[PDB]
């Protein structure tokens, strides 16, 4: 089998900057090297074939180069729509070999999260469960920590966290945190709090509610 | 229009078999071929095999030669991939792709078929509206939520106002726990929009043929 090494695995790049991604094959592949872009939930799309040949419908800022074992994809000036994943492909011999991929993420100014907290719905309570949900929307950078507290006491069990991909329109990130309790455990306590620690603030951003206040 | 269209998502048991299809339409005469690709976890891709007279006929990646069988209905240009000896590692998105010869490149790809290999039971989701905390609104903007809890298998689709409310929407990837997925979505609109105007989250879970609408209502005492 022909093996491939692609680098970097990820990178942060500003708008208008020159991006280079490289790929090394374990043997001479005679420039049978193609480059692909893949956006979230979508199929791969060819950018370049036979190492440097370009395609109608692919913007001129994309170019490829190399020969023998060593190849590179260049974006001469990064644009918002270039956010996504990129793969090289050797097709000198089948089985063809994709690189491990490069995640391209865009730099922006730091941004504090917008935090919203949601008590259990009446429907879920009637069914016997109690999920508390906290949204942390539109923050940057990606690194964030969420802590739940009940009656002032941190709770770590029963929490599920999920992060979006980089926002395709403002380059921020969002995350959702769900604390799932039984209805009776929910009813044995009064104050429910989700707090976010982030680079944009020395102190956490705290959203709280009381199980009976309005 | 020139396109490849694959069959819908699957749930199949360990040790069983599955057959997915890929229909080609609009292509020029005398150019039929098909290649099949697997992508796990939205990350690495690998090639399973192909049917292509210009590349030597029908061939398999050694890794998949035992379990995969590629066939084609040449009349309708429909490709089929049959996989057996299914294991959890076969849970993945499967793509078809067609080589376009001029140089050549993989000019057309199918939209992918999600296959889940699991013995766990299909489970329709509970869908819960998330209204803000009880009380007067504090600010010029308001964020509502929809919670889609305890379903199996993937996928689910979620919209707000049947898709007409699209900006300000953040729908989060599902997270799997104890053979059950949970997904949520937040939407943010100006205070003068809600509750003045109706906002509803629409959830579909194809495995259970579920389609549910939950209107977001202001909380009570
Ligand atoms: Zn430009
Ligand atoms: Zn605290
Ligand atoms: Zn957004
Ligand atoms: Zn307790
Ligand atoms: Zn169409
Ligand atoms: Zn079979």
């Amino acid at each position: 089998d022909i093996k491939m090494t692609q680098s970097p695995s990820s990178m942060y790049v500003s708008l208008g900057e020159r991006v280079t991604i490289t790929c090394k094959a374990s043997q001479d592949i005679n420039r049978y090297l193609s480059w692909f872009q893949q956006k979230p939930g979508k199929s791969p799309k060819t950018l370049i074939y036979r190492a440097n040949r370009m395609l109608d419908g692919v913007p001129s800022r994309f170019s490829g180069s190399g020969s023998g074992q060593d190849y590179s994809l260049t974006i001469s000036s990064l644009e918002y729509e270039d956010m996504g994943n990129y793969y090289c492909l050797q097709y000198d011999e089948f089985p063809f070999t994709f690189g491990s991929g490069t995640k391209l993420e865009i730099k922006r100014a730091d941004a504090a999260p917008t935090v919203s907290i949601f008590p259990p719905s009446s429907e879920q309570l009637t069914s016997g469960g109690a999920s508390v949900v906290c949204f942390l929307n539109n923050f940057y950078p990606k690194d964030i920590n969420v802590k739940w507290k009940i009656d002032g006491s941190e709770r770590q069990n029963g929490v599920l966290n999920s992060w979006t991909d980089q926002d395709s329109k403002d380059s921020t990130y969002s995350m959702s945190s769900t604390l799932t309790l039984t209805k009776d455990e929910y009813e044995r306590h009064n104050s429910y709090t989700c707090e976010a620690t982030h680079k944009t603030s020395t102190s956490p951003i705290v959203k709280s509610f009381n199980r009976n206040e309005c | 229009e020139i396109q490849l269209q694959q069959s819908g998502p699957e749930l199949v048991k360990p040790g069983a078999s599955v057959k997915v299809s890929c229909k080609a339409s609009g292509f020029p005469f005398s150019t039929y071929n098909i290649y099949w690709v697997i992508q796990s976890h939205g990350k690495s891709l690998e090639w399973i095999g192909y049917i292509d007279p210009y590349n030597g006929g029908t061939s398999y990646n050694q890794k998949f030669r035992g379990k995969a069988t590629l066939t084609v209905d040449k009349s309708s240009s429909t490709a089929y991939m049959h996989l057996n000896s299914l294991t959890s590692e076969d849970s993945a998105v499967y793509y078809c792709a067609r080589r376009w010869y001029t140089g050549d490149w993989f000019a057309y790809w199918g939209q992918g078929t999600l296959v889940t290999v699991s013995a766990a039971k299909t489970t329709a989701p509970s869908v819960y509206p998330l209204a803000p905390v009880c009380g007067d609104t504090t600010g010029s903007s308001v964020t509502l939520g929809c919670l889609v809890k305890g379903y199996f298998p993937e996928p689910v689709t979620l919209t707000w106002n049947s898709g007409s409310l699209s900006s300000g929407v953040h729908t989060f990837p599902a997270v799997l726990q104890s053979d059950l997925y949970t997904l949520s979505s937040s939407v943010t609109v100006t205070s003068s929009t809600w509750p003045s105007q109706s906002i509803t989250c629409n959830v579909a879970h194809p495995a259970s043929s579920t389609k549910v609408d939950k209107k977001i209502e202001p909380r009570g005492p």
